[PDB]
């Protein structure tokens, strides 16, 4: 669990550095905006799926 | 560039924000992506600090004011405020931290992506600042939920575990608190208790049973006020006093936060109930009488008779009368006799300082802590060097309490500031002359001369 | 001290603090590519 | 104007950029040199940590007589 | 052919980004020496020697505490030039005797003459009166009775002002302790010139900004101005029935209202200048002879006066040892002048 | 119309010679009684035990003071931060003793200088002005609050008040820098930025209007005779001003936009001094200037003073010697 | 120590990384 | 002091309502443009 | 020649410059010589 967890939140850092510049680039995008606002559900989903993960594993390394 | 220049919208760059005041949508943006740093903060500076924590140092040693926050609200902390838990604090920070990324989303999706006007999308969310009822209702939502806040912090004191009472028998220690006080007469006569030196106003609250109860009020106040100004559109002599616009009522707000910084800044300053001195430091009160305290002991352990002892001045050299009679320390500290905390109280009788007491029953937890807050008074420079300002290089310390009152003293008075920079426009713009005279209709060229 | 197990993360909760500053300088990063307009 | 380039012209380009890309970092380079070889002790006179006081003394080497000060700094000096 | 005196005016005089003139030859040198001493000595030099004190970056002083600092006092008010009998051509030495002093100070003041003659030589060449010249003489007085008629007057260049910003600081607190400043009238009129002078930079400025006249629809204002525009951009008439209702009285004519602007702060640093004249010479308004007979004859006598004339005592003593390391002054603890406790 | 109405148009009223105003009805009886009660204590109050040590100190003209001397002396420190009206005495004699007169006229005076800043909001509406010169005022105001009451709540004390006088003030600034060394606080050095700049640009805005002038007079007549109060062109020539003062410096260092220029005339010194103000109220609460004392070390741990340690201990002697009879233990802490 | 001023140079080029990449494909800045 | 006491809380409950209530007395519409 | 390389950036790298060496002025305030230790 001590890595499984290390990487879940590794992961949650660097899809968070991804969205932090993606974001706001995608939404002041002109173009190539319905492939944009597809990627931002996706992110997003999984960002909060990994904060669900980070916080389950916490107990388990802690 | 839908009003993103100074040509269209009329204001320059390092005005820039003023171009949102009737764009809802994006001015919806700002306000909540504003809202995200708030919440950022708390949640990271609380990481931080935890990250810095050595759980066997006071807090206060350490430059902590948002850990002190968390263990007053009963988290983390036993008997006399040491750490039993960090893990309370870790949750606080991380919660607050992700939060934080929700309110940057949503802020950063109304300020570039959606509707920047809402009137079109939703008669519910729109708004028009000269629309009394609307702004009144807006106002009614926002009180029920300050309401709510309110009675969050009864719930944790009643039901949750309790707070941190510096005050319990026996010790400072978590306690539930079972009696609130509702009695009116009480909780509403704090505030008309006068502000100056014995009274304090509200910043006088000085047991955790007045304070829970304080906040029922304020919680049921708040919900009722709430529901008040949703069912309601303001009276004609309320039309009549004020001024409806935007910038108006920025300007209310900004001098009513102005107050109450000001007013945060006392409670930090003199307040040890809320602000314990566990987890704060001593107030500058506390800690001047903690060295009075700390000599009477020296010296009367040494074989001094410290009632009769009569200092340079005639005045007596560790005890002397207050202008009412009290039983009170000399020396300088004889303006800080108000002061009033657990570690002095059981040395005080119905007349003041009991020397009875004084002479046989100062225990040893006694002189600790009078000695521990004679070297952590709140005095300190800019660098953090602990101390008078004469004092060497050694030691790393300004007390939470001095960052705290400065900090909400510089912020409140700039708020005042604002007040009056946005009051003064507002009315200004209102009667229509805000960009300057109408050189061809100048007032003054219509009235009589004064002379 | 973070729980151990967060320890690794310990230098990027050392600048986390400071984020905030960042964006009153990121206004004027932007205002600076469209001219102060 | 007054006839020279505009400096927003200047610090725009890239031959300004080809130039200064080399020339201001070499500059910067050669100062810290000048301190981390310890010549600036040297050029200026001034003590090195280990040289404000010989090892048992607690007297300042103050200078006290104007014409022979440059004789007295030399001899405060050889007494290191 | 004209003459090369001439043809040297023309190219002195030529329109470029920096105005150069005939004032340039002596100022652009002065005034960049001046700068690049303080620079040089703040970034590197010590004042070990001169005061037993570290001085620069380089020994880790900061901003606040770096400094180039006078002479020793046996220097006396030697020039202490490069070529000179103290450092007889030794840049090394010279550096360590406080020869960076005399430096800037003596080449600062011919930057300033430089600056002035500037001032002077633009005016004429524009055509415009040279008031602006003339309030620099202000400065002028300033610079030279406190750098230089001051330590002319006292035993040498070391109690001048050492050119830091800690060393400022301490140049203000011994002339509270020495020579009781405060208490002195040509100071005095030096307070009122310059808060004076910052009271009317403030009010006049922002009574200009709230009765200027629209001429523009922007709510930033600014742009609604042009520089040619031959019309007044403010109402006087508003700002003068304001100022007389508010205050009691107003300005009515602006060429009055901008003289006044000159007069007050310039008349004020030349009234601090003549005091400071005087104490060169320790002719001070140190006391009040009638204060101090009754005081000594009566000891529940006390006012604000004597208690100032307590700390005074207390700054000479306890600075004076190493604040005048010359003096080899050593105070035993038992002679120090202290109150109870502290 | 009614009483009351006719009332209210007389206090608003734009052409009363002084205007009232509703700021006005609250400034006009606290200056007066904060003006009489200073000139009669002034004149004639008896010595005040400002320390709370059975010490009093003299601070009227008949008690043995000059103009420069005299003061009118804070409250008593036994009293500290507590209300001291007329009535809490038990007589006048008393209320002299403990330092009554200060309280009432800086209570007074406060109430009145703030009522004075909104007044000048008051009248701008009236007469169709922009509003901000009472945020202008706002410094000085600031200032006044920060000496006379943020201090003293900071310390717990109006005894720890700037006194009423010359030498008073002195005696204010000189422990202010002991107990907070001020000097090396970076708010008041601002604070001296923005009053050495406000009277640098004061005068550099006046000497170069006045360079400009516009040619109206003869040489045996003053030049200001050549400007008529409320004629509409300017009596300047600005771009004859930017000209000169552009090639003193270089061109884009000088303003030819007059809404500009004015502009940073207000906002150096208000600026500057909001920041000294701000000094001295978050100094009452002991966050003091930097402290550099013995920063610098050799290699072996010798201290090499700085001008730091100079200013140090001068602040030592006024340390030491100061209220040289009201401490009993060692550190002053308060 | 590398690691706190590699994450300090990381998130402090994100911003003006935004602001680049926005310019650069013609974005509503 | 007990007189001397009412007649200030007196005094300066006079001049505190005329302030409330003048500027309750339509203050936004006293001024020179629009009202 | 031109302007190739935009105002906005030369001010933001500069700026960033800025910061770096006066933030390692700060830092040297606490460590090695004027640290006090
Ligand atoms: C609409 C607004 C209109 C305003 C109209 C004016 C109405 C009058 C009131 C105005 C201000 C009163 C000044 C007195 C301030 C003061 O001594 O306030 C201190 C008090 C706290 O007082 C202290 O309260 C203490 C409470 O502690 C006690 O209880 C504690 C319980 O834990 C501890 O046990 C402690 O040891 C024990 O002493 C004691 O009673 C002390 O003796 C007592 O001094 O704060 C308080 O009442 C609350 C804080 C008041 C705010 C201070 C504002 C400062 C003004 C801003 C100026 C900037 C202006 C800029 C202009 C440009
Ligand atoms: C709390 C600070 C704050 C906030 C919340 C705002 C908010 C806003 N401003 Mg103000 N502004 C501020 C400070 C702020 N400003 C400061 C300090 C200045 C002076 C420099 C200005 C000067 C200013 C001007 C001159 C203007 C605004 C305008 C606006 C709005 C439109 C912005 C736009 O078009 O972006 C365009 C920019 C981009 C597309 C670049 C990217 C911007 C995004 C938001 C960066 C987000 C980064 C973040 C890390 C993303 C995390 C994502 C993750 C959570 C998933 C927006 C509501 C404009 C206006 O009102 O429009 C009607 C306008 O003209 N502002
Ligand atoms: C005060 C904050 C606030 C307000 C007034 C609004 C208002 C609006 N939003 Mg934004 N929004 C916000 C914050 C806010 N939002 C945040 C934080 C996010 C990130 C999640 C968003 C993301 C978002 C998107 C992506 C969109 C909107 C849209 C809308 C519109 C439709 C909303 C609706 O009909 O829901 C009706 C009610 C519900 C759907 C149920 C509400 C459920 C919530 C979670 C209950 C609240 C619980 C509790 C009180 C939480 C308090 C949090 C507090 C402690 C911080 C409306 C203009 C839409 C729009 O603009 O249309 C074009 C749209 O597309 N919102
Ligand atoms: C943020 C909170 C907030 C805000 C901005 C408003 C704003 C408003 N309210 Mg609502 N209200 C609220 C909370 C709020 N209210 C709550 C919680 C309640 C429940 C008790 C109410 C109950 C309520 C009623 C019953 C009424 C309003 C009314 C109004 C309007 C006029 C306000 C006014 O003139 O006050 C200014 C205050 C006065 C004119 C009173 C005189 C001034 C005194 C002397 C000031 C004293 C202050 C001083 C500093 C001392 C403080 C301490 C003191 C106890 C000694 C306005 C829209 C009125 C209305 O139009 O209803 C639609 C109205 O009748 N409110
Ligand atoms: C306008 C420019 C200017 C001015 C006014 C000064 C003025 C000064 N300098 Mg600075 N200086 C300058 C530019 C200037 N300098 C430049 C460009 C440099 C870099 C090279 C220096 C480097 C410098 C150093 C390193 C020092 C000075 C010093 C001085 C001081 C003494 C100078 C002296 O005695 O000269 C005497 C010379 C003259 C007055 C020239 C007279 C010429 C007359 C008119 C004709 C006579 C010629 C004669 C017949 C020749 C034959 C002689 C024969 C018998 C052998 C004085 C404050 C010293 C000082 O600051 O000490 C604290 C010092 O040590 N200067
Ligand atoms: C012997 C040898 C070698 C000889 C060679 C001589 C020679 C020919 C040399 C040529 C080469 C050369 C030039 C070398 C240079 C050497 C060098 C770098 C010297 C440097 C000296 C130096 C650094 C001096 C100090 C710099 C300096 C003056 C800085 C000023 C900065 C400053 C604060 C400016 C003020 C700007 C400002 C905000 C002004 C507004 C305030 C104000 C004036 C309000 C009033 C106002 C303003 C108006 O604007 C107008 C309109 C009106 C009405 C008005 O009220
Ligand atoms: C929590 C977290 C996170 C987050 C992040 C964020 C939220 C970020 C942001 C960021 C940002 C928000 C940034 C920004 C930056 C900025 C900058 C860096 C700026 C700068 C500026 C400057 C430098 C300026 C300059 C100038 C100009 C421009 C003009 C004028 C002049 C001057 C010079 C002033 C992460 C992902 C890490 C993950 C983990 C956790
Ligand atoms: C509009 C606008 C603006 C603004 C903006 C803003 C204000 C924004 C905000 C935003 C925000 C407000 C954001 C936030 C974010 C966040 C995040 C992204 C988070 C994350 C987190 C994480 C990732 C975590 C992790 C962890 C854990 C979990 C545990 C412990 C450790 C750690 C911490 C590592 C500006 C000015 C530019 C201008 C233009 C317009
Ligand atoms: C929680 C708590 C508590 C309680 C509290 C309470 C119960 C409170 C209340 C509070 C309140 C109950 C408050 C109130 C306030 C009010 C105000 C602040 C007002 C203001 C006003 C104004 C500002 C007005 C103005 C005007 C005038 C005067 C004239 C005409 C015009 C106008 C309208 C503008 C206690 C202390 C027990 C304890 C601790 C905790
Ligand atoms: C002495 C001498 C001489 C001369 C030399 C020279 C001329 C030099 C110069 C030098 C120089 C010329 C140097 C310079 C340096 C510089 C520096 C070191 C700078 C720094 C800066 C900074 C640090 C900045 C900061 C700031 C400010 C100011 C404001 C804004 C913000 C900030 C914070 C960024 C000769 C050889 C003739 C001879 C012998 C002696
Ligand atoms: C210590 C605080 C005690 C005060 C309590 C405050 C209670 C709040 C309710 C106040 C109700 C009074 O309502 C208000 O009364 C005044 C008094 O004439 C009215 O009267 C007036 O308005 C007009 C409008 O231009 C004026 O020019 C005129 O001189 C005046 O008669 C207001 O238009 C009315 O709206
Ligand atoms: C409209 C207001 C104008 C106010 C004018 C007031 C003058 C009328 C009242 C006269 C009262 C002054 O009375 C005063 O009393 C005490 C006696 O205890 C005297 O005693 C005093 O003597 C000397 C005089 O130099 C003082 O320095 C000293 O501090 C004090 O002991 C005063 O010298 C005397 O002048
Ligand atoms: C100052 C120096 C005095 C100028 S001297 C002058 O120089 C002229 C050229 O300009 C010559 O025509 C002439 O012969 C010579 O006398
Ligand atoms: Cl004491
Ligand atoms: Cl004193
Ligand atoms: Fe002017
Ligand atoms: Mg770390
Ligand atoms: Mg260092």
């Amino acid at each position: 669990m001590t890595i499984l967890f290390q990487l879940a939140l590794a992961a949650l850092v660097i899809l968070s550095f991804v969205m932090v510049i993606g974001v706001p680039v995608a939404y002041a995008s002109p173009q190539d905006w319905d492939r944009s606002k597809q990627l931002i559900f996706l992110g997003s989903g999984l960002w909060i799926a990994l904060v669900l993960v980070v916080g389950v594993l916490n107990f388990f390394v802690v | 560039a839908t009003n993103r220049d100074q040509e269209s919208s009329g204001f320059a760059w390092w005005a820039g924000n003023a171009r949102l005041i009737n764009l809802s949508g994006k001015l919806l943006g700002a306000h909540v992506a504003h809202a995200g740093l708030i919440v950022f903060w708390a949640g990271a500076m609380t990481l931080f600090e935890l990250a810095h924590f050595i759980p066997e140092k006071p807090m206060y040693e350490q430059g902590l004011i948002l850990i002190p926050h968390i263990a007053t609200l009963g988290w983390g902390v036993g008997p006399g405020g040491e750490v039993v838990d960090t893990f309370p604090f870790f949750v606080v920070g991380v919660v607050h931290l992700i939060s934080s990324a929700v309110l940057g989303f949503g802020g950063v999706y109304h300020a570039i992506r959606g509707p920047e006007t809402l009137e079109e999308y939703s008669s519910f969310f729109g708004y028009d600042w000269k629309d009394k009822n609307k702004m009144t209702t807006i106002l009614g939502f926002h009180l029920i939920v300050l309401g709510i806040g309110a009675l969050l912090l009864v719930a944790k004191a009643m039901f949750f575990g309790g707070l941190y009472d510096t005050w319990a028998p026996g010790g400072g220690d978590v306690r539930v608190i079972t009696n609130p006080t509702l009695d009116p007469r009480v909780i509403f006569g704090y505030l008309l208790k006068s502000p100056f030196g014995g009274e304090g106003w509200i910043v006088s609250v000085n047991n955790l049973e007045d304070v829970v109860g304080g906040h029922i009020w304020i919680g049921l106040i708040c919900i009722a006020g709430g529901i008040w100004h949703i069912l309601t559109t303001p009276f004609g002599w309320a039309r009549r006093a004020f001024i409806w616009s935007g910038e108006a009522y920025l300007s209310y707000s900004l001098g009513a936060l102005s107050m109450m910084g000001f007013i945060a800044t006392c409670f930090v300053w003199f307040n040890n109930t809320v602000y314990p001195s566990e987890f704060y430091g001593p107030t500058g009160p506390e800690a001047s009488q903690a060295q009075a305290m700390t000599f009477l002991i020296r010296d009367q352990k040494l074989g001094a008779n410290v009632g009769s002892a009569q200092g340079p001045t005639g005045l007596g050299k560790y005890l002397m009368r207050s202008p009412t009679g009290e039983i009170i320390f000399g020396g300088e500290t004889m303006r800080f006799w108000d002061f009033r905390g657990p570690w002095l109280e059981p040395l005080r009788g119905p007349n003041g300082l009991d020397l009875n007491k004084i002479k046989n029953d100062i225990q040893p937890w006694q002189e600790r802590r009078a000695a521990e807050y004679m070297t952590h008074a709140p005095l300190g420079s800019l660098n953090s060097v602990g101390g008078v300002a004469t004092e060497i290089n050694s030691v790393n310390f300004v007390s939470p309490r001095s960052w705290l009152a400065t900090s909400h003293f510089v912020l409140a008075f700039f708020f005042l500031v604002g007040h009056l920079w946005h009051a003064g426009r507002a009315r200004a713009a209102a009667a229509g002359f805000e960009k300057g005279i109408d050189r061809e209709s100048e007032p003054v060229l219509s009235m009589p001369s004064l002379d | 001290k973070l729980p151990e197990a967060y320890a690794i993360f310990d230098p990027l909760v050392d600048v986390l603090p400071v984020i905030p500053v960042l964006f009153l300088a990121l206004a004027f990063v932007w205002q600076a590519a469209v001219g102060f307009r | 104007t007054t006839g020279e380039r505009p400096f927003s012209d200047i610090i725009t380009s890239v031959r300004y950029w080809v130039i200064h890309s080399i020339t201001i970092p070499a500059l910067f380079i050669a100062g810290w040199l000048f301190v981390s070889t310890g010549l600036a002790y040297d050029v200026f006179g001034t003590p090195r940590p280990d040289s404000y006081y010989a090892q048992e003394q607690r007297s300042i080497p103050l200078v006290t007589d104007r014409f022979e000060a440059k004789q007295q700094v030399e001899t405060f000096l050889e007494q290191l | 052919e004209r003459g090369w005196f001439d043809i040297l005016d023309d190219w002195l005089k030529r329109d470029r980004f920096v105005f150069v003139g005939w004032s340039g030859i002596l100022l652009f040198p002065c005034a960049y020496l001046a700068l690049g001493g303080w620079l040089t000595g703040t970034t590197f030099v010590t004042s070990w020697y001169t005061h037993g004190l570290a001085s620069s970056y380089l020994e880790g002083c900061n901003f606040l505490t770096v400094a180039v600092s006078t002479p020793a006092n046996s220097m006396g008010h030697s020039l202490l030039l490069l070529w000179g009998p103290e450092a007889q051509g030794d840049f090394t030495r010279w550096c360590q005797l406080g020869g960076l002093w005399t430096f800037i100070a003596l080449h600062g003041a011919f930057g300033l003459i430089g600056f002035m003659l500037r001032q002077f030589e633009i005016a004429r060449l524009v055509g415009v009166r040279p008031y602006n010249a003339i309030a620099f003489s202000a400065p002028i007085a300033v610079f030279v009775s406190v750098f230089l008629i001051y330590p002319l007057g006292q035993s040498s260049w070391f109690f001048a002002p050492s050119f830091g910003v800690a060393a400022i600081f301490r140049f203000l607190l011994f002339f509270q302790g020495f020579h009781n400043w405060t208490l002195n009238p040509f100071h005095m009129m030096g307070v009122a010139g310059v808060l004076g002078g910052a009271l009317l930079c403030a009010i006049h400025g922002a009574t200009v900004e709230n009765t200027l006249f629209q001429d523009g629809e922007g709510a930033s204002t600014f742009r609604a101005f042009n520089p040619t525009q031959a019309e007044e951009t403010y109402s006087m008439v508003t700002a003068n029935r304001f100022w007389s209702q508010i205050f009691g009285i107003a300005f009515s004519n602006k060429r009055w209202l901008h003289f006044f602007m000159l007069f007050v702060p310039v008349t004020g640093l030349w009234m601090s200048a003549i005091g400071v004249v005087g104490l060169a010479l320790n002719l001070r308004s140190y006391d009040f002879i009638s204060q101090e007979i009754r005081a000594a004859e009566d000891p529940e006598f006390e006012t604000f006066y004597t208690k100032n004339l307590l700390l005074n005592e207390g700054i000479r003593a306890w600075m004076a040892p190493q604040d005048q390391p010359h003096e080899n002054f050593v105070f035993p603890e038992e002679v120090l002048p202290r109150g109870n406790a502290l | 119309a009614n009483l009351w109405e006719r009332f209210c148009n007389w206090v608003t009223s734009t052409d009363n010679r002084l205007y009232v105003g509703w700021f006005g009805v609250i400034m006009i009886p606290t200056l007066l009684a904060a003006t009489i009660c200073f000139v009669i204590a002034f004149i004639a109050a008896p010595p005040v035990d400002i320390d709370g040590i059975r010490e009093p100190v003299s601070g009227s003209l008949l008690y043995g003071n000059n103009i420069i001397t005299g003061a009118v002396v804070p409250s008593s420190n036994a009293i500290g931060l507590h209300f001291y009206p007329i009535w809490e005495a038990a007589s006048l004699d008393e209320w002299l003793y403990n330092g009554g007169p200060y309280q009432l006229i800086i209570f007074h005076f406060l109430l009145g200088a703030s009522c004075y800043m909104g007044r000048q909001w008051e009248l701008s509406y009236r007469l169709g002005m922009r509003p901000w010169i009472c945020v202008a005022y706002s410094a000085p105001l600031a200032s006044a609050f920060a000496v006379f009451l943020i201090y003293p709540i900071g310390q717990g004390s109006f005894s720890d008040g700037m006194p009423l006088g010359i030498s008073g003030t002195f005696n204010f600034m000189i422990v202010f820098q002991a107990e907070h060394n001020i000097l090396m606080h970076p708010f008041h050095q601002l604070g001296v930025a923005g009053v050495f700049g406000g009277a640098l640009f004061c005068a550099m805005h006046g000497s170069l209007v006045t360079s400009s002038l516009i040619r109206e007079t003869t040489e045996t007549e003053s030049a200001n005779y050549g400007y008529k109060f409320g004629q509409e062109e300017e009596t300047y020539n600005i771009v004859a001003a930017h000209g000169y003062f552009g090639r003193l410096i270089f061109q884009y260092a000088s303003f030819n936009n007059s809404r500009s220029l004015h502009f940073f005339l207000a906002a150096w010194p208000v600026v500057g001094v909001w920041f000294t103000a701000l000094g001295i109220s978050t100094m009452a609460f002991n966050l003091n200037g930097f402290n550099f004392n013995h920063s610098v070390i050799d290699a072996k741990g010798n201290v090499i003073n700085t001008w730091a340690d100079i200013i140090n201990r001068a602040n030592l002697g006024m340390e030491v010697m100061h209220e040289r009879n009201a401490h009993n233990f060692p550190l002053d802490l308060a | 120590v590398i690691a706190q001023l590699t994450m300090i140079a990381m998130i402090g080029i994100a911003g003006p990384m935004i602001i680049f990449l926005l310019a650069v494909r013609r974005g509503n800045l | 002091m007990e007189t001397l006491k009412i007649t200030v809380y007196i005094v300066v409950t006079f001049f505190v309502l005329l302030f409330v209530f003048g500027f309750l007395s339509g203050d936004p519409a006293r001024n020179p443009k629009r009202k | 020649e031109g302007g190739r390389i935009p105002l906005w950036i030369v001010a933001t790298v500069a700026g960033m410059g800025v910061i770096v060496i006066v933030g390692l002025f700060f830092y040297g305030a606490y460590a090695g010589l004027g640290s006090s230790l």
